[PDB]
RNA sequence: UUCAAAUGAGAACUUUGAAGACUGAAGUGGGGAAAGGUUCCACGUCAACAGCAGUUGGACGUGGGUUAGUCGAUCCUAAGA
RNA sequence: AUAUGGAUUCUUCACGGUAACGUAACUGAAUGUGGAGACGUCGGCGCGAGCCCUGGGAGGAGUUAUCUUUUCUUCUUAACAGCUUAUCACCCCGGAAUUGGUUUAUCCGGAGAUGGGGUCUUAUGGCUGGAAGAGGCCAGCACCUUUGCUGGCUCCGGUGCGCUUGUGACGGCCCGUGAAAAUCCACAGGAAGGAAUAGUUUUCAUGCCAGGUCGUACUGAUAACCGCAGCAGGUCUCCAAGGUGAACAGCCUCUAGUUGAUAGAAUAAUGUAGAUAAGGGAAGUCGGCAAAAUAGAUCCGUAACUUCGGGAUAAGGAUUGGCUCUAAGGGUCGGACGAUCAACUU
């Protein structure tokens, strides 16, 4: 009834080149994803947990790749960090952040 | 109309010598009086070959121009340098 | 109800074409167009097609009769009166 | 939004040239070029059509087996199985009429 | 094309003298519930038609490549 | 309509990129019948021609190009000859 | 042209079902008869297909000063083959006033309805093969070769007075009743011959051979045809997206296509096309010529005359934006309601 999917998003390469950290990301995620309405109402619905190797969401109610490329690309045009890394995937629901062919 | 009549000359621009060594294609000009028949049979006993199939076309000249497939144990290109044109 | 007064059927005419010749053809048009009883069925069914040509929807039969009606006056009296030269001729 | 054309060299729109828009494994949208459809055979008295016999075109009758067009009683495929029971019903009762009109 | 659903036929339609070729096709598919399973195609080269039988249990189909006559090309995908 | 580059003896008019507009599915789009007859494509080229120009062109010179048991004719008959 | 299987037969030329009829087959001469080919125009109604609209998810691209679970895009399935599928039509049982069934449209029933049970044509759809191995969309990896490799994903639905088109059953119109032949099939008839040691079957399945001659490029029109010419002119037909709107009107836009028509500098009278105007309101002129005014939709209302059908949108009045709400109008599931889903009219 509420299958839980989840979500990983490898961050190495940006990361271990000063260019990124993991946690900033992880707080952004917690506190700008919404849940039938405006944010800050995740009631044991949604997971989000850093690793500086890996980031995993869990979530049970309405979620998808989509939105999490969505709110990642917001987090790197704020930060003005387009053009140098690029959000991709792997597998299903697996996910990198790669780099713009430098 | 002998088989000598019929099978006139071969063509040797650069467009048809792509389907000799491709498609396995021998191209040739015969009389306007020929037909499918006549022209399977000729090529048949001139270079003692296995004939698929021919396709035919009256050009614009006024001349007419065969397309002569051959099965998959000979060799168009061999068979061009007997009759000596590549 | 009734939706007019004395045209009928003709009010399709409209103003045209006078109105003798309307209040002429009212009789003829709704003669041709009502349903009338087969004999050899016992229902009203009859209907005409290509004047002279009156078909019955069940029982297939078609019959030959006036164009605008399926009997006229004129054969009515006709009948009657072969039916009447039929006993002076049997006996 | 994607458009389509005749596939033959007849332009216009008569009774043979018939399109259906179709789309292909390709992705594309294609005409089809669809035949004429098939009548079913009447009774040769009652007018009406035949149970049994398969609905095709004429020349295609050819290449049917037998049990497809026919039935399995007098008169199989030609008459109505009920324009039948008449034509045995009359045959047997003008039989008899003639054999009492010669009796008497 | 046509298909057979009993593997007598298919195995008698293997020694026709007339079929020359078959292959053996591969497709991971899901059983509509929970599971991958792998199912397997033959299909035989005939002279006017192209017959095919389709097995889901994996036993049978390695059955089926074993008992294959010994004669018959096989092009495996 | 405008900017830059490229080619060229020579560029308002050729080619590419960038911008600005238009036809607006009863089209300035995609196909055919009749008719035309090589106008299709490639290479080269500017004496004349395309009512300014021209390195462009349906022009000029030289070559290439149309593949059917299933699409048409062929077969049938209509008005008629 | 035929061979290998199968079916029929010593009752020589097959069985089942009450019946509509069914099948893998299951002989049929002369003559005769039938069916298809094979047919008008309009109106609304039902169903199917492509397109349009839209929800979840799996990838890619755009914008991000602020906002947007956001905007755009890919998510496909051919001829052909097997199983199955309906309105109509038909059969068996039954015997109907206390009159019933029924269409948007009024027709049907002792010449046997309603009801219960069956048979058929397969338009049209559903599933499987063809067929994912194809095509589409992504990621990584290698390059002075003109040529490549490996991984993945390609899924589940909703809606309708929608547009285009096919088709079914009906209704209306005619002093108008709306092609022929080639070709193919079947029926009646009962000639001839044959079986059981071999026939009959090439209308059951599989297997073998062949399919000749001519057209086939391009345009189809403000440059390819006809006009004296490269002429704002003439000439038949198919496909056809989103908004506003009653609408294939006008206006704007996506896919495709074009940017062709001598140019530069200034801005006199005149001419051509398009506009506004104080007070007056036809005094202008042969003459309200030319212009101006009215205009969609909803409501109140509507005369003389009349061949009673019309006149009529007569004439004359009033309203129309945005935003927040209210009432009315339905389906499908459980035997008064209970739950949930969907649309656009007043
Ligand atoms: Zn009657």
């Amino acid at each position: 009834q509420k299958i839980a999917k989840t979500f990983t998003v490898d961050v190495s390469s940006p990361t271990e080149n000063g260019v990124f950290d993991p946690a900033s990301y992880a707080k952004y995620l917690i506190d700008h994803i919404k849940v039938e309405g405006a944010v800050g109402n995740l009631g044991n619905a949604v997971t989000v947990t850093e690793d500086g190797t890996v980031v995993t969401v869990v979530s049970t109610a309405k979620f998808s790749g989509k939105y999490l490329k969505y709110l990642t690309k917001k987090y790197l045009k704020k930060n003005q960090l387009r053009d140098w890394i690029r959000f991709v995937s792997t597998k299903t629901n697996e996910y990198r952040l790669a780099f713009y062919q430098v | 109309l002998d088989s000598y009549k019929v099978i006139e000359q071969p063509i040797t621009s650069e467009t048809a010598m792509k389907k000799v060594e491709d498609g396995n294609i021998l191209v040739f000009q015969v009389s306007m009086k020929a037909n499918k028949y006549q022209i399977k049979k000729a090529v048949k006993e001139l270079y003692e070959v296995d004939v698929l199939k021919v396709n035919t076309l009256v050009r614009p000249n006024g001349t007419k121009k065969a397309y002569v497939r051959l099965t998959a144990d000979y060799d168009a290109l061999d068979i061009a340098n007997r009759i000596g044109y590549i | 109800a009734k939706r007019t007064k004395k045209v009928g059927i003709t009010g399709k005419y409209g103003v045209r074409y006078g109105s003798s010749l309307r209040r002429q053809v009212k009789k003829l048009e709704i003669q041709q167009h009502a349903r009338y009883d087969c004999s050899f069925c016992g229902k009203k069914t009859v209907k005409r097609g290509a004047a002279g040509i009156w078909t019955c929807s069940c029982c297939k039969k078609t019959v030959a009769g006036g164009a605008y009606t399926v009997s006229t006056a004129a054969a009515a009296t006709v009948r009657s009166t072969i039916r009447r030269l039929r006993e002076m001729v049997e006996a | 939004a994607q458009r389509v054309t005749f596939r033959r060299r007849n332009p216009y729109n008569t009774r043979s040239n018939k399109i259906k828009v179709v789309k292909t494994p390709g992705g594309i949208l294609r005409a089809q070029h669809v035949k004429k459809l098939a009548t079913r055979p009447k009774c040769g008295d009652c007018g009406s059509a035949l149970q049994g016999i398969s609905t095709l075109r004429p020349r295609q009758y050819a290449t049917v087996s037998k049990t497809h067009k026919t039935v399995s009683r007098a008169y199989g495929g030609s008459r109505c199985a009920n324009c039948v029971k008449e034509r045995i019903i009359r045959a047997f009762l003008i039989e008899e009429q003639k054999i009492v009109k010669k009796v008497v | 094309a046509r298909e057979i659903t009993d593997i007598k036929q298919f195995l008698e339609l293997t020694r026709r003298a007339d079929v020359k070729t078959a292959t053996v096709k591969i497709n991971k598919k899901l059983n509509k519930a929970g599971k991958p399973f792998r199912q397997t195609k033959f299909k035989v080269r005939g002279s006017s038609s192209l017959y095919t039988l389709v097995i889901n249990d994996a036993g049978k189909a390695k059955k089926l490549i074993q008992s294959l006559p010994p004669t018959l090309k096989v092009n495996r995908l």
